[PDB]
């Protein structure tokens, strides 16, 4: 299967308690439709925005979602993608270091 | 400026 | 980096029902969006993506609006012939992709043309670099080579590019410049963390760089080491981002050095490990 891509990341370098900005790229996947959300500590944060509907030259598709945040020592940050070629729920955690 | 496929399709 | 391209990458995804197909139409001039049409749109047109799209008037726009809406009817056709030719069920869930486009060389004239449909994500059928034969990448698309091959599809798609594209081009190129010629240089640096086995990953960061292509390389004492790379990816501001990794022995740090190349900078950036 032409699973989707994932890579979490923020905007700057992340700082406890400075805002910033929360990006997941869901990238190398078909077909086109996809749910993607961005949790904190295992809830879905609403009002996530996304970029519009684009496609790379081997075919496959691409979105950046992202939302505006701010790292804390504690607040566990992830991605979770939902897609017809996974078998289950993809959920990859945010790391300040990746 | 984009393509023009024309008349005859796939 | 290298030479000036246009590249219109369309979409029809079929939907469930009595339900119409979706139609997404997107140009790049020199790999950044510059122009979108989406049929989902509340008044589906042509728009400006890049600012400097605004220099063309509302003729423009309605031409191209128009030609739009004659793919759209294109790609509908399409993928009905599509479901017959692959004997699938006429309300279900399918996807037509185009690509085409032209990079120009030395003397503003085409270069290299591109043409080439996908169906369900795969090659269906191409037109090849003489822009005169079609590769068809399966079965189905061999009743798709022959039909083309009849209507002279080859020669209307090469009288495109080496035409009609390479002129809006040079034309988008001259109304862009003051962007077009913008670049955002990479900042980077080096981070240290510690892994068990006296070992230290180093990761070299390139961020907020435009355009998006890059090159990061780690050196061991000036020679070159083939690392960890992740793909570039955007930072959400129009800029980009990338890393690189290595694994070196503790205390030998100093020993190893980053090396970032990019058309912004005068000359590429050497760093190294900084301990506070």
């Amino acid at each position: 299967q032409r699973t989707p891509k994932i890579q979490v990341y923020s905007r700057h370098p992340a700082e406890n308690g400075k805002s910033n900005f929360l990006n997941c790229y869901v990238s190398g996947f078909h077909p086109s439709d996809i749910e993607v959300d961005l949790l904190k500590n295992g809830e879905r944060i609403e009002k996530v925005e996304h970029s519009d509907l684009s496609f790379s030259k081997d075919w496959s598709f691409y979105l950046l979602y992202y939302t505006e945040f701010t790292p804390t020592e504690k607040d566990e940050y992830a991605c979770r993608v939902n897609h017809v070629t996974l078998s289950q729920p993809k959920i990859v955690k945010w790391d300040r270091d990746m | 400026s984009g393509p023009d496929n024309g008349a005859v399709a796939v | 980096m290298g030479p000036h391209s246009m590249r219109y990458f369309e979409t029809a995804v079929s939907r469930p029902g009595l339900e119409e197909p979706r139609y997404i139409s997107v140009g790049y001039v020199d790999n950044k969006e510059f122009v979108r049409f989406d049929s989902d749109a509340e008044n589906p047109r042509y728009e400006p993506r890049a600012p400097w799209m605004e220099q063309e008037g509302p003729e423009y726009w309605e031409r191209e609006t128009q030609k739009a809406k004659g793919q759209e009817q294109w790609f509908r056709v399409s993928l009905r012939n599509l479901l017959g030719y692959y004997n699938q069920s006429a309300g279900g869930s399918h996807t037509l992709q185009q690509m085409s486009g032209c990079d120009l060389g030395s003397d503003w004239r085409l270069l290299r043309g591109y043409l080439q449909f996908a169906y369900e994500g795969r090659d269906y059928i191409a037109l090849n670099e003489d822009l005169k034969t079609w590769t068809a990448a399966d079965m189905a698309a061999q009743i798709t080579r022959r039909k083309w091959e009849q209507s002279g599809a080859a020669e209307h798609y090469k009288a495109y590019l080496e035409g009609e594209c390479v002129e809006w081009l040079h034309r988008y190129l001259k109304n862009g410049n003051a962007t077009l010629l913008r670049t955002d240089s990479p900042k980077a640096h080096v981070t240290h963390h510690p892994r068990s086995k006296g070992e230290v990953t180093l990761r070299c960061w390139a961020l907020g760089f435009y355009p998006a292509d890059i090159t990061l390389t780690w050196q061991l004492n000036g020679e070159e080491l083939t690392m960890e790379l992740v793909e570039t990816r955007p930072a959400g501001d129009g800029t980009f981002q990338k890393w690189a990794s290595v694994v070196v022995p503790l205390g030998k740090e100093q020993n190893y050095t980053c090396r970032v190349y990019h058309e912004g900078l005068p000359e590429p950036l050497t760093l190294r490990w900084e301990p506070p």
